[PDB]
């Protein structure tokens, strides 16, 4: 998509994470472990919904009869309104099909910048204790335990606290 | 030493079109295109008229097996293949205008003309229209001379429309199998009807000559109408080849008009029908039939058109 | 220490639909939907011509409510319900097309048809169209026989059209109360008219009888048309029932024909009409009326659509 | 929207700024100001204004009477008319309300990625001397009086003569 | 030192418009609106027919200009403007309708009616059926009576349709000059015919009376057809004026039917046409013809859409 | 566009770059050179390609005459079909000209964030051996020869080899 992360700067999707839509896999001395982001998942799954919404529906328009299945109207009047109902089922086939690739367009876009918003959200958490891998990974120079990535997952994380020791390892 | 971010996915996608792209392999996917048919005709809540072998022409002149249509009442108005308009073998002039005024007119209430005959028959039947012998149209009056060969007199009629609502009127022209046959039934010479409304000129002379015989008979019966409007008044002058309206029409309010060869059922609720069912879905469009009718998805010509629910699959 | 980045908002936004959300917030927004109606006929700068108690097919045959519509020039037409096409209780065939040439015409130029006459009589009247005493449609004859019950003879009448622009004709044709009154009008028997031009051919038989009284009379007079082509002749033979015209219609250019029961107000400006007035407008849509002409922004079944022209609206 | 800073990382927008769509609000060792950005806030509303001179418009095409309201046309003629009708008032409702949602999803965005471009070209302008806070705010080590704020709104903010004193801060 | 990223621009672009702007440069586009012609009927791989003089509905009658044509087999059906269906000066009833069905009929196939008369003549013929000396109609028969004045006798002919298709039948009526002529060529009197199938009724009593000389000639043949349906058996009840099918027609497949002025060429392919020619394109929009048939892009009245295929043009 | 690099950031393109849409320009003590980035430039391509692969068809649909040119059909069934004609003409002129003006503003868009997807791609290859310039430039510490510089275009520059020198530069 247009944001770069999913199919881009992060290699591939986890096969794995069957709790949500995003999510962090850290790696320390105490081994490696996968948890969803809620947020973020949340975010993307609800204007997908709003979408669905919006889209499953037919109009409360009547329409009626015009010719006749049994008893074939007059061969004029037929011949207009079958030219009629076929630009007609022209117009509703183009549509149909714009509408949905559009749509689809901006759904994989969507969630491609829902992944790097969390990305960007992290990166800014982090402030100078760490630095960006490229694969869509931070390093991170001071010793963060499973309490410490939890921290970083629930937002309560303190730059400041871990600095010094992050900053001297430069 | 470090934490990664990631996102979901799957050994296996669901190929969506885009704007840049065919065939893109999503988490999640949902069809936006309806295909299932129900095929019964699903009617649960609404008074529905089937039809069955009554024409819904004949509910207005009334054959035999339209006797219990004559007044009906509905929201849904069924029309079959075995329908027929007709017990003695004829036709309606702009007969699917009148079709598409009733399949809306939320069935129909009949009255009295008011016509009284003096110095002619009024009780003209024949074999093609059966209840127990001979009979006619219940809704129509067969008017003859007197007697074989006698002289049916130049008559003037009329009926006003007290009511508040247009009044259909319906009447009939002979085509007997001769031009002898004519002048039995009503005396020789050359006969003219003629009808008469506030926006209605016509007039029509009679055709005598064979036809094939249908249901054994190779006469037929011309079919007429007009929409009568409130306060306005209908008059027939006439020497003959005339079948005369006995009832009006009044048309009771609103319904919605099929063709169908498929099964009632009041199990199952739908507003979009079609010759082979019912069409139940809360999808914007259907590739099902395009002569759907009632409130239905717009009809597309395309099977299938995936809309992607979820990120693009990236598996490993 | 410290520069902080942002943007404006306001306590309260103003609800738009988007792809993803219904009624979220923005900081501003505008309508896209026309509600505004004017109540009346904008018809600044256009030659106008208000029918009033004139119909627009009687400025063809000029009935005397007709009389100073004879030869209109307009851009706009507008037909008012109080119209009238008819002095003599009649109507046309093909009206409703004839109607639709008229409303874009431009208006129309009278031309002498170059009839004479010879052995009957050209000046048949009536009470019901009156010109203090009785009269007749301006631009027809009434042709009779000489006297009551004589022959009215075969006849065969040309009319070529000189001009380079198709000449439209109309002619009538009389249906008297009784079939006694056919007699005296223009002799007994059968009477035959027919019509031949290079694409055109028609046949008219009469048809005596009584018919509601209008305007206070019973008979009526049918009302028939076509279009000659530059160089083309057009014939008609006739033995009576016939109303013959005098003057030829000629189309002056273009014009736009509206129905309306408005008042004309020649202070605005419009392109856009329906029966209740103006619609002003440069919004691409409107919901005032789907049957609403000239150039008009799109009728759409919603009132209202909201166009946002600012960002969302995250207040503190 | 897309961009994550509008209703993102900028926690909320700010009600007494009626100067323009976005902008500064600084504060120093001389108190807080708030000033509005020209460039960012009148390309939103060239963006914005075009999309309504695109849009405010019907065309030129002259449509005429096809029935008649005094005198009701043929039934069958009149019923295809109205078929006919209902079946281009229901293309134009969906694409009126289909045109609507569409612009309004983009002039979010396309506000919201103004925003993020105005914020990522200061960061740029700071350089080293610099952090990110998070919530939309540059936490600057060396002394900005009010004259160093109005170089960093006017552009002319110079990096290298602040950077030793705002980098031996790290 | 340094290491720039940068992209590629052009010292002039293309102006295209977007959502936001009027004639934004970028580096490339492209047109989505078609507007090259080409001025001839491309109709490479097709079978084509090109009626020339022949008039579309002549096939069917056979006057001398539609000879090579009488049982014509085509994908593709050209008409030209000097096309003419008629000899003897006439024209059709419901003709546009018979047209339609003929253009789309894949062409004709033709099988003798089997009708025998006895009692009246069958071989009328003109001056203006031109084949070396006079002639009729080649697959119609001109019914007279025995001789000048004689009475033509009442007559009642059927043909039954054994084949699998609709049957398509065409019979005229004789509008002679006078009404004098009437009673040399079938007898005085007023004469009648009537038409009768499962579905149809219909009467047509003739009109004499004097027309413009066309081809010389001032009578007239109106011509009448039917569709009759597989088993079904058509009557025809007559005293005269009636001009007899020899031959029914029976349609063969499919066909596009084209009006043009321009030649055909076997060099270039095409599936749209117009009377100017052929749209060749792989573009999504035309604005050459609002008019074109076939499987032609969609008109649009814009001149040129063009369509960005590069970036914004930045330029030094 | 709205990713703010294409006539933003980026000052202007170049027209001497001939092998591609997006590419390298370096300034070192062997000189100055430019190079075309292939896989950028490619992935911009493919997108517009399809975009034209979608577009560039007429349907299978047919549609035959309802009116006659050279024998003009009774006046009001004719002019129930021009208006229906006029009618659709409408409505497809109307398609056209919002599908057109749709797909330009995401293809510009389009064009945009991929130039800012290279931009970020090397930005997180130069880690923390480089500084952003803030006009689409990298001015780089440590001493890239024309061998260096090929590398971090070839993605296979190994910051960590240049890490100290560079870095102590700061
Ligand atoms: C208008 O189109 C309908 C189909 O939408 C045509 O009716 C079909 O005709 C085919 C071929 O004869 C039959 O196989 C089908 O049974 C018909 N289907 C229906 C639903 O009627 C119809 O002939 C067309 N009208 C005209 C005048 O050509
Ligand atoms: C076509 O629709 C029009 C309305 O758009 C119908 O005319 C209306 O009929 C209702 C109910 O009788 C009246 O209340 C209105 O006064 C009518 N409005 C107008 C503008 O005429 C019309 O009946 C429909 N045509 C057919 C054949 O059903
Ligand atoms: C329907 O529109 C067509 C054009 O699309 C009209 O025909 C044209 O009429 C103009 C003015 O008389 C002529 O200059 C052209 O030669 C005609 N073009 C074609 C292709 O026929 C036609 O008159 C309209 N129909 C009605 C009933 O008004
Ligand atoms: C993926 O794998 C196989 C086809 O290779 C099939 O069994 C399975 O249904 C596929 N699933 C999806 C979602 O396409
Ligand atoms: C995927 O989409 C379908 C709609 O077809 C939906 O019902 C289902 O809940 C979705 N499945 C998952 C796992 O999200
Ligand atoms: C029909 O009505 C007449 C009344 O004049 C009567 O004489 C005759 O018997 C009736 N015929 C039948 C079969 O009812
Ligand atoms: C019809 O006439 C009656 C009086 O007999 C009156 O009450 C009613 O309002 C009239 N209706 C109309 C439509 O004019
Ligand atoms: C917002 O506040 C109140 C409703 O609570 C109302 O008076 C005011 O008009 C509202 N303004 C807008 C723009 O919605
Ligand atoms: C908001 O939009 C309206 C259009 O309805 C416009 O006239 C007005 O200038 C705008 N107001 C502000 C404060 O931008
Ligand atoms: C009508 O015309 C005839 C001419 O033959 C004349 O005798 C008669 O008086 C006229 N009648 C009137 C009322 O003008
Ligand atoms: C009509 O005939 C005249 C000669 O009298 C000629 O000038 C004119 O061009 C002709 N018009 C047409 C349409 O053929
Ligand atoms: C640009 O330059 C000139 C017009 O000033 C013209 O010769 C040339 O064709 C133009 N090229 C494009 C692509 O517009
Ligand atoms: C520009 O677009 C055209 C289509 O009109 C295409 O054929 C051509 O290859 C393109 N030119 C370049 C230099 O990309
Ligand atoms: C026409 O047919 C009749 C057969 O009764 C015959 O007598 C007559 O000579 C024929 N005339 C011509 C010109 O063939
Ligand atoms: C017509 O009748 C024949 C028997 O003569 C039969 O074979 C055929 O199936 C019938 N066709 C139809 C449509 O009923």
């Amino acid at each position: 998509g247009l944001f770069g992360a999913i199919a881009g700067f992060i290699e591939n999707g986890w096969e794995g994470l069957i709790d949500g839509w995003y999510g962090f896999r850290h790696q320390n001395a105490q081994g490696e472990g996968t948890a969803a982001d809620y947020k973020s998942t949340q975010s993307a799954i609800d204007q997908i919904t709003g979408k669905l919404n919006r889209l499953i529906e037919k109009t409360n328009q009547q329409f009626e009869l015009i010719d006749n299945e049994f008893n074939e109207v007059e061969k004029q009047i037929g011949n207009v309104i079958n030219w009629t109902r076929d630009s007609i089922t022209e117009v509703w086939s183009y549509n149909a099909e714009l509408l949905v690739a559009m749509e689809n367009q901006h759904t994989i876009d969507l969630a491609d910048s829902e992944m790097d918003k969390l990305y960007e959200r992290v990166k800014r958490q982090l402030r100078e204790n760490a630095e960006e891998d490229g694969t869509g990974c931070f390093e991170i120079f001071h010793k963060c335990d499973d309490d410490c990535m939890a921290s970083i997952r629930n937002n309560t994380y303190d730059h400041s606290k871990y600095r010094e020791e992050a900053m001297q390892n430069r | 030493d470090k934490i990664c971010l990631g996102h979901h996915a799957l050994s296996n996608g669901t190929k969506v079109n885009t704007l840049t792209e065919r065939g893109v392999e999503v988490v999640n996917a949902t069809e936006t295109v309806e295909r299932t048919n129900i095929p019964r005709i699903c009617s649960k809540g609404k008074r529905t008229v089937d039809l069955g072998q009554c024409g819904l022409l004949g509910t207005i002149t009334g054959p035999p097996q339209c006797d219990q249509f004559l007044e009906f009442s509905a929201d849904l108005i069924i029309e079959r293949r075995e329908g027929s308009d007709v017990c003695y073998p004829g036709k309606f002039v702009n007969e699917e205008a009148l079709r598409q005024i009733l399949r809306e007119s939320g069935g129909i209430d009949k009255e009295a003309m008011g016509f009284t005959y003096s110095g002619i028959r009024t009780n003209g039947t024949t074999s093609a229209c059966r209840r127990s012998g001979s009979s006619f149209y219940a809704e129509m009056k067969w008017l003859l001379s007197n007697t074989d060969n006698a002289a049916f007199p130049q008559m003037t009629k009329s009926y006003k429309n007290t009511r508040k609502s247009p009044a259909l009127i319906v009447w009939g022209i002979h085509h007997s199998v001769s031009t002898a046959e004519q002048t039995k039934l009503y005396g020789s010479g050359n006969k003219l009807v003629t009808v008469g409304s506030s926006n209605y000129q016509q007039s029509f002379v009679p055709s005598p000559g064979a036809r094939p015989q249908v249901n054994g008979l190779s006469g037929r019966i011309d079919f007429h109408w007009l929409m009568l409007n409130p306060n306005d008044t209908v008059t027939f002058s006439f020497n003959g080849a005339f079948i005369a309206p006995d009832r009006a029409s009044f048309l009771r309010g609103k319904s919605m008009g099929i063709q169908s060869g498929v099964q009632v059922d009041a199990n199952c609720e739908g507003d979009c029908y079609h010759s082979g069912g019912t069409i139940i879905s809360n999808l914007p469009f259907q590739n099902i039939d395009s002569r759907a009718v009632g409130k239905c998805p717009r009809y597309v010509k395309q099977r299938s058109l995936l809309l992607a629910t979820g990120m693009k699959n990236v598996p490993e």
